[PDB]
């Protein structure tokens, strides 16, 4: 029996980009890079976060872009 | 007492390190993630598939052709023969 | 920063460790892909070679055929 990936791998888990450098913010990344995981976004004392909050790795790239501050 | 600044300024630097080598890395592992996929595989044995049934195709209608050619020039000679025979005037 | 360092570190081994997986599986899955191209050349040539075996035995069988034909019309 063949099978196939449904995920990336000659008989694992995809990953996704960086995520880039939030400005006057921080991103804070709970496990990997990989598919599955979350990160958390957070913005710099009197900074508004605009944007999303968390950002997961759905099938792959990021489910929500970089949010702002200000 | 100085320590300390210097082991958050240590810690710091190695932590713009290790951070900056993953990101050439990570460049680098999306042209291998890429170039994984196997189509180009799949089309190389089934083009070489075509090519080599062309090939073998193209032989035996040649070798076919030559074995009715030589049929042909067979039965003409025989033929040829009994028309000379039968013109051999006595 | 202690644990931002140690975080991207072990965030870079495991890339690091990953890229040599992918780069030992398009290794082997080149190699393979030319051992299979190396044996469907391998089993081509061995069929060329039974058309010609073919054609030779076919063309040295007819010539037999005309010998035994002349032959039998001559006793008839
Ligand atoms: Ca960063
Ligand atoms: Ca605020
Ligand atoms: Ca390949
Ligand atoms: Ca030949
Ligand atoms: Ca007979």
């Amino acid at each position: 029996l063949k099978y196939t990936c449904l995920y990336v791998r000659s008989t694992i888990y995809k990953r996704c980009r960086h995520p880039g450098e939030l400005r006057n913010g921080q991103v804070e990344i709970k496990t990997d890079l990989s598919f599955g995981s979350q990160i958390e976004f957070s913005c710099s004392e009197g900074f508004f976060l605009i944007g999303s909050t968390t950002s997961r790795c759905e099938v792959v790239g990021w489910s929500h872009p970089l949010p702002q501050c200000e | 007492e100085e320590v300390k600044k210097a082991e958050e300024s240590e810690s710091k630097s190695a932590a713009k390190m290790w951070e900056n080598m993953y990101k050439e890395l990570d460049r680098d592992y999306s042209l291998l993630e890429k170039t994984v996929e196997s189509l180009e595989n799949m089309e190389n044995l089934d083009k070489l598939n075509k090519e080599n049934q062309g090939k073998l195709e193209k032989l035996e209608l040649d070798y076919l052709k030559k074995l009715d050619h030589e049929h042909k020039e067979h039965q003409k000679e025989q033929q040829e023969q009994e028309e000379r025979q039968k013109n051999q005037l006595e």
